[PDB]
Parts: structure tokens; C-alpha cells; sequence
């Protein structure tokens, strides 16, 4: 499902690698006329052989390469086509692995998972009880936490939450704590000292707040 | 900083010149039931007013009228200084003047139909300078203090003498139009509101903050609802009630405009907003625009719905604009814009319920003369299935039913409509049961 | 006080004009009473008056062919006041609009005029116009001079000249035959709701700088 971190990974890995990370927006190359839509595609692909090693990362895949029936008018076929031709024109040599991410199997051409193109599948699901108190912690690793704050409490309420909802339920709760201050900071502006800052705590109340709002 | 200070917050009692506040703060500033104030705001600005205990508001907040906040130059969740003033006494001469562009239209003796009743019994507290409006003849008005015998504030008491003379005055720059929307031009959804002023709160508000922190404030808001429940009307009180600029994006509109100028526009609509930050950015009928990625036929209309979620990505979080739109559904959406970074928050305005309907009907009977006998509490209980536009059009029809009643015997003369012929016009209970028929 | 706002026609004749039984009573007028009626533009008609009991009080049924001579539309304002002083004409003189005549050949007063004044005891006007239905066509017919003028009445003994040439159309007189709410029958239930939309905006118009009203701007039809 989309905001699993499927992006956060690829930028991750390429970072702990040391490897060169080029981004491909499936919608942003859509956005372009038709062409000059394939010539950035390409260009993608020449720009992480030129700065080897690389991973290119195509985003929201689907956007460009979805199933061959699914593709009205033709240079939407000539789009996935020039992708394949590029994904073969890979010499292993290159030294550039592909990553791509999108919210379902069957959403994408069969043509990609084809052996010397797409030929690894990995299943980045939706974060269990444990694996969401961790999100949480990574996202509450900045902000200064009250006594009452139970993570663990957190986690257990948000059955069904991918990544990206957890990470805004700290953004949403942190930002509630700050305009519970932020009436009492009425005396100066913009006053708020990074000492100010770290006087602001993030009441276990401000979560259950937040929960209140997310999906 | 002092024990004086307040939050503006939403008026509950709708009437100009009373401000709210909790008992224990009218107690810590030891201020009586009726007791009026002096209140400061910014720009050099300051307003007179009487003060009363509301119990369901905030210890640190004070309620206050549009009509106040315009005055003092302060928008909602701002700070104003408030101190007692039992030293106003009352005037003789009161001079006010209505404002041009509020007045185009009506004719003759607007003392008898707006000043007088606005004063009959009023006591009311005002300063040199103030700007208030009164409601009736199917059009608010309003009216400039221009001078005050005992300046610069009096209270006009059924002595103090009153003069509209003649020429009309042009607008500042300063002074903002009150038939502007407003949150008070929207009833029967509250809660909905309240999420979307405090999601908007910070990043319109207050939006040097994010320089100061890592924060990510919400960049694209969601409306769902059926058509004609002021997913419109919302966006429109919140860009203004902010004092954000606002930028509209129109589904159709933008459909309409042949093959890469339909994308020309929509990316200038951004670099309008971009232009004048903080700004709401408001597509409406979204639908229109990005559909279902297969219920898009043929090629441009995905690029159409790609250019935009470019645009949505390509928003900086430090650009200072929210965008907002509005649609029938979310399976009408293309998925993609529910991703996070784009249409992270979704909202969703229902259908007013009866208590709802109450209001919507007050927001839209707020300038016509109903009868005795109208009993809007008993239209609402009728009004069932209705959405928020339902109930203005039957307020519209009503009255427009009530005016040709009255335009048969209105034959003496024509284009005779004095502004006064105009609040002799009352609106039965009849005409409303009528109404009731068509819609 | 004597002025009354046109509504639409019940008795689909030429000469009579309907009105409230209060509203003759308070006139002091009497069934089959001639009446005279002014309009606008310097315009006035000669018209019998009957009590219709479904009027409104101050409204008067009328006509398409009466309300042209009067040049008012539908809702508009016309004074009323009694004419028993009108009497039988000697020399009438009514010549056809070539408009409503092409096509037609020779006498056109045994098929139009003799059968519409049989028994007629019609008030008329100089400067009427009036429409005779019959031979698959309605024929407009403009009066250019009567005997007693300005207004007589036509008895038998009346004489009717229509000599020759039809005359032109002025720019002011409307086609009578062509497209009124007389022309639509079925939907009186439909029809009123589409008058009553667009009365005030397209009647009184001025009437929206006034007030901060909004009128209906768009009217589907279905069916
Ligand atoms: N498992 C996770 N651990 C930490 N952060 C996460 C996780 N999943 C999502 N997030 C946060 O939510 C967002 C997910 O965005 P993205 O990387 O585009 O996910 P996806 O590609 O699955 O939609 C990131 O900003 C990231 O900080
Ligand atoms: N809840 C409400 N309160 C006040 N007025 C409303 C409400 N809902 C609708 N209206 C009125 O009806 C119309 C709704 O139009 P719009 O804002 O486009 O609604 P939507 O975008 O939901 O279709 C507005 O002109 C507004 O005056």
C-alpha cells in the first residue's frame, strides 16, 4: 500500500551504500509532452551509468507502465515500451540497480517481470502492533515526550495504520502542542528560542488528540 | 505578557457591539454583566463595547463579533488588550455615513429603515471611526462613524441626535467589506469547521514557524460531500477569515480551454498563489479535473491530472500555500492525490442536520423582514434531505415570492422601489410554505 | 382604484374582458357593459365587460388581440372606465395585413368578416386590430376609419368596406397568430411555474439592483 516506506527505503539504501540515488516521479514524467517524456526517461537511466554505482528508483510505477490493455492511445504504449528497452539496455556491468514501487502486482504490465528486468519482488506490508511502535519512536525521536506518553498504548490503537499515517499523527500531536503554547506565547514574536522549543513537551492527551484525526 | 490580554475569538452572540468572556476572567479583571470596554488591537485601532459572562468560553479568549475585529484590524486567534471604560457618557450628535459600494441600489431614508431600529433601545457603545452594519430591505449596510459629540466615544441613548448627510463615503484600503464570507455566512457544521481552522491555523497564520522547526504542516486539504454544502463557501470564509489570499480553481473552467493551455492556466494558478503567500488554493470540482485514473479516455486528460499532482509534489512546504478542493466523493478522485504530501487530510462536510438546516435558513433570512408568524425552527423540521443550497434558494424563492405579492399592488410607479418600500416588505410564513413546493 | 393588472383570457373572445364580481360592483359596472380601456403608448381599446368569478379582484382577463392594442404584456397595469356612450356605426373600413394574407384569393369578407360580425354588436376601435380564424389560416384584419370615430359599435346595419390592397405591418403591431401561452395547451401546471421563474426578472428587471437577491438563471425542461 502507498506510504509503506517504499520510497524511504530505496533513498535509504542507496545513502547506506554509498550508492548514487536518482529519483523517477511516475506521475512528473507523465506531466511532460510526449517525447520529451522519454527523453528524461532515458536521460534517467544515462545519468545513474555516467555516476555508477546507482539506484534509480521509479516511483508510483504504474503511472507509467500499467498493465498493456489499461494504456489507451499509443504513446502511453511507446512510454512502457522505451522503459523496457532501457531496463534490457542495462548491462550488468552498469553496475545500476532499478528500484520500483507500486501499490499492487497487477497494476503493472506483466512485461516488467520478466527475467533481466523486474525479476525481484519484495512485499513491504503493512507494519504490525511492534513494527508500529517502532514508526512511532522514529518519528518522536525529536520532540521532547511527557511522562504519560505511552508509545506502546499508541501503537495498539492504530490497528490498520501504514507508515506515513503514524508519522503525521506525530506531526499532527506535536503540532497541537504547539498551539496549546502558542496562545501563551503571546508575549513576543518571533520569540521562540530553541530554548523555548525544548520547554515544549508533547502531552500523551496531544496524541489521543491526533488520533481522533487520521486515517 | 499582562493579565489583560486575550485571544479574538468566535462570536456566539451575534449582535455588534457586546464582546464574550468567561466568568472567571471578567471576575479577575473585576468587570461587571453590562459593564463596557475598551478594547485594543492593531494598527493604533481600538473599539468600544459592552461585556457579558459566557460560560462556554475560554478563560484566555474573548468572543467578538466580524463587525469588531474589522474595527480593531485583528483576524480570529489574534491578541487584543482589553480594560475597563464606565467613563463613556452619553452623546448628542452622531454622525455616520453609509459606504458607497453597499449602497448602489437603495434609495432615499435609510435613517427610518436601518439607523433607527438598529438604535430603538440600543444603548449602544461607539467610537469615531467604527464601522457597523444593519440588516433589512434584503441588503446589509454599512454605516461609518464619522464623528462623535463626546469624542472620540459616546453611547447613543434614545436622546443622542443622529445625522446621515447625504454623499455617501468611498472605502479604504484598511476596511474589508462585510458581505465577504465568513465562518458566521456558514452554519450547521461546526466540528468540520473547527479541524479545518486549526489544520490552517499554523501554516497561514503563523508561517515563519516552519523556518524554526522540521515540521511538516498538511500542504493539500480534501472536501467531500454532496453538491451545494459549502465546500465552496468554507474554503472561501477561511482564505478570508485568515486573511489569505485566494486563488480559484474551477474543474470545468479549466476543462474547457483546449490541450496545453488547460495545463498553461492550471500551473499559473500556482505561481499566483506561490506569488501572494500566505494563499488557499481551492479546486473545485475536483473531480472534473482527476478522475479515476482509467475513467480518464484518451491522453490529455491524464496529463492534465499528472500536471497537477507535479504541482501538488512541487508545492514547497515553505511556500506558505494550502491547496483545498472540494468533490461529491472520494471514488471519484484519482487515488493518487490521497497520497501522503498532497491530499494527506480529508473532510468531510455532511449533510446539515435538523438543528443545521436552523441555522443555514437564519444565515439567509439575516437581511429580509420575516413575519410573526415565520417559524424557521418548524421549516427546518420540514427541510429533511436538504443540503445548505437547497435552504438558500428557498430563502431566495420565498422572498421573490413575497415581492410579487406586493409587486401587483406596487403599480403607481416604477422604477419607484424607495429603500423604505423596500423594509415595508415583509415575508409570510405563507410564502415560505410556498416555497416548500418547489424545491 | 379603477386600475387593474392583464391576466390571461378565459373567454377566447376579441371583444369581452373579464372581471371580478367585486371589482365591477365597485366600478359600478354591469355585465355586457362597454368599457373603455387604455394602455400604454397612447394606446386605448373598446371592450364588452363580463363577471368572472374565478378573477382576481384586481385583475382583468384579456385577450392577446385586446392586450396588442393596448400594447401591454401579460401583468401589466391598464386603466379601466365606462363607455355607454358608444353607439352603431354607419361606415366601417377594414383592410387586411399582407402578411396574413398571401396565398388567399378574392372575397375574404363572406369567409372572415361577415361570419365574426353575425349578430356581433362588436365594439370597435380606429387603429384596432383584430384576427378571424377560418379557411386553414388566421387573417389579420387592421380597422381604418369607422363612422362614429374614433369607437362604434357593428350591427347588421353597419356597412363593412375592405377595398382592395392589404396594407403593411408597422413595426410596433406584433404578428397575432404568432407564438403565445394560447398556442399551449396541457401543461397550464408547468406553464405557471415557468411564468412566475421568470416574471420579475424579465418583467421587472431594474427590481435586482435594488435588492441583493438572487433570480433564477438557468431553466431546464424535461420530457
Ligand atoms: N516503516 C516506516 N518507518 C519509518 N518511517 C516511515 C515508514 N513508513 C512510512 N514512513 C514515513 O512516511 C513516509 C512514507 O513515504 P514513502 O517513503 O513515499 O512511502 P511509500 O513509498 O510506501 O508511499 C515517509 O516520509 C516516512 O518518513
Ligand atoms: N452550511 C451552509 N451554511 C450557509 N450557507 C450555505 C451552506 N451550504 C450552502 N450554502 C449556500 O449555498 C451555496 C453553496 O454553494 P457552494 O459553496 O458551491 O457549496 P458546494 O461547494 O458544497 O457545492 C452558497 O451560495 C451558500 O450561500
Amino acid at each position: 500500500p502507498p506510504g509503506t516506506g517504499k520510497t524511504l527505503i530505496a533513498r535509504a539504501v542507496a545513502n547506506e551504500t554509498g550508492a548514487f540515488f536518482f529519483l523517477i516521479n511516475g506521475p512528473e514524467i507523465m506531466s511532460k509532452l510526449a517525447g520529451e517524456s522519454e527523453s528524461n526517461l532515458r536521460k534517467a537511466f544515462e545519468e545513474a551509468e555516467k555516476n555508477a554505482p546507482a539506484i534509480i528508483f521509479i516511483d508510483e510505477l504504474d503511472a507509467i507502465a500499467p498493465k498493456r490493455e489499461k494504456t489507451h492511445g499509443e504513446v502511453e504504449r511507446r512510454i512502457v515500451s522505451q522503459l523496457l528497452t532501457l531496463m534490457d539496455g542495462l548491462k550488468q556491468r552498469a553496475h545500476v540497480i532499478v528500484m520500483a514501487a507500486t501499490n499492487r502486482p497487477n497494476s503493472i504490465d506483466p512485461a516488467l517481470r520478466r527475467f533481466g528486468r523486474f525479476d525481484r519482488e519484495v512485499d513491504i506490508g503493512i507494519p504490525d502492533a511492534t513494527g508500529r511502535l517502532e514508526i512511532l519512536q522514529i518519528h518522536t525521536k525529536n520532540m521532547k515526550l511527557a511522562d504519560d506518553v505511552d508509545l506502546e498504548q499508541v501503537a495498539n490503537e492504530t490497528h490498520g495504520h501504514v507508515g506515513a499515517d503514524l508519522a503525521a499523527l506525530c506531526s499532527e500531536a506535536a503540532l497541537q502542542a504547539i498551539r496549546k503554547k502558542m496562545d501563551l506565547i503571546d508575549l513576543e514574536d518571533e520569540t521562540i528560542d530553541a530554548e523555548v522549543m525544548n520547554s515544549l513537551a508533547v502531552t500523551m492527551d496531544d496524541f489521543r488528540w491526533a488520533l481522533s484525526q487520521s486515517n | 505578557n499582562r493579565p489583560n490580554r486575550l485571544i479574538v475569538d468566535e462570536a456566539i452572540n451575534e449582535d455588534n457591539s457586546v464582546v464574550s468572556l468567561s466568568q472567571p476572567k471578567m471576575d479577575e479583571l473585576q468587570l461587571f454583566r453590562g459593564d463596557t470596554v475598551l478594547l485594543k488591537g492593531k494598527k493604533r485601532r481600538e473599539a468600544v463595547c459592552i461585556v457579558l459572562s459566557d460560560d462556554t468560553c475560554s478563560d484566555e479568549k474573548i468572543r467578538m463579533n466580524r463587525v469588531v475585529r474589522n474595527n480593531l484590524r485583528v483576524r480570529l486567534g489574534d491578541v487584543i488588550s482589553i480594560q475597563p471604560c464606565p467613563d463613556v457618557k452619553y452623546g448628542k450628535r452622531i454622525h455616520v455615513l453609509p459606504i458607497d459600494d453597499t449602497v448602489e441600489g437603495i434609495t432615499g431614508n435609510l435613517f427610518e429603515v436601518y439607523l433607527k431600529p438598529y438604535f430603538l433601545e440600543a444603548y449602544r457603545p461607539i467610537r469615531k471611526g467604527d464601522i457597523f452594519l444593519v440588516h433589512g430591505g434584503m441588503r446589509a449596510v454599512e454605516f461609518k462613524v464619522v464623528e462623535t459629540d463626546p469624542s472620540p466615544y459616546c453611547i447613543v441613548a434614545p436622546d443622542t441626535v443622529i445625522h446621515c448627510e447625504g454623499e455617501p463615503i468611498k472605502r479604504e484600503d484598511e476596511e474589508e467589506s462585510l458581505n465577504e464570507v465568513g465562518y458566521d455566512d456558514i452554519g450547521g457544521c461546526r466540528k468540520q469547521l473547527a479541524q479545518i481552522k486549526e489544520m490552517v491555523e499554523l501554516p497561514l497564520r503563523h508561517p515563519a514557524l516552519f523556518k524554526a522547526i522540521g515540521v511538516k504542516p498538511p500542504r493539500g486539504i480534501l472536501l467531500y460531500g454532496p453538491p451545494g454544502t459549502g465546500k465552496t463557501l468554507i474554503a472561501r470564509a477561511v482564505a478570508n477569515e485568515t486573511g489569505a489570499f485566494f486563488f480559484l480553481i474551477n474543474g470545468p473552467e479549466i476543462m474547457s480551454k483546449l490541450a496545453g493551455e488547460s495545463e498553461s492556466n492550471l500551473r499559473k494558478a500556482f505561481e499566483e498563489a506561490e506569488k501572494n503567500a500566505p494563499a488557499i488554493i481551492f479546486i473545485d470540482e475536483l473531480d472534473a479535473i482527476a478522475p479515476k485514473r482509467e475513467k480518464t479516455h484518451g491522453e490529455v486528460e491524464r496529463r492534465i491530472v499528472s500536471q497537477l499532482l507535479t504541482l501538488m509534489d512541487g508545492l514547497k512546504q515553505r511556500a506558505h500555500v494550502i491547496v483545498m478542493a472540494a468533490t461529491n466523493r472520494p471514488n471519484s478522485i484519482d487515488p493518487a492525490l490521497r497520497r501522503f504530501g498532497r491530499f494527506d487530510r480529508e473532510v468531510d462536510i455532511g449533510i446539515p442536520d435538523a438543528t443545521g438546516r436552523l441555522e443555514i435558513l437564519q444565515i439567509h433570512t439575516k437581511n429580509m423582514k420575516l413575519a410573526d408568524d415565520v417559524d424557521l425552527e418548524q421549516v427546518a423540521n420540514e427541510t429533511h434531505g436538504h443540503v445548505g443550497a437547497d435552504l438558500a434558494a428557498l430563502c431566495s424563492e420565498a422572498a421573490l415570492q413575497a415581492i410579487r405579492k406586493k409587486m401587483d399592488l406596487i403599480d403607481l410607479e416604477d422604477e419607484t422601489i424607495d429603500a423604505e418600500v423596500m423594509n415595508s416588505l415583509a415575508v409570510t410564513m405563507d410564502d415560505f410554505r410556498w416555497a416548500l413546493s418547489q424545491s
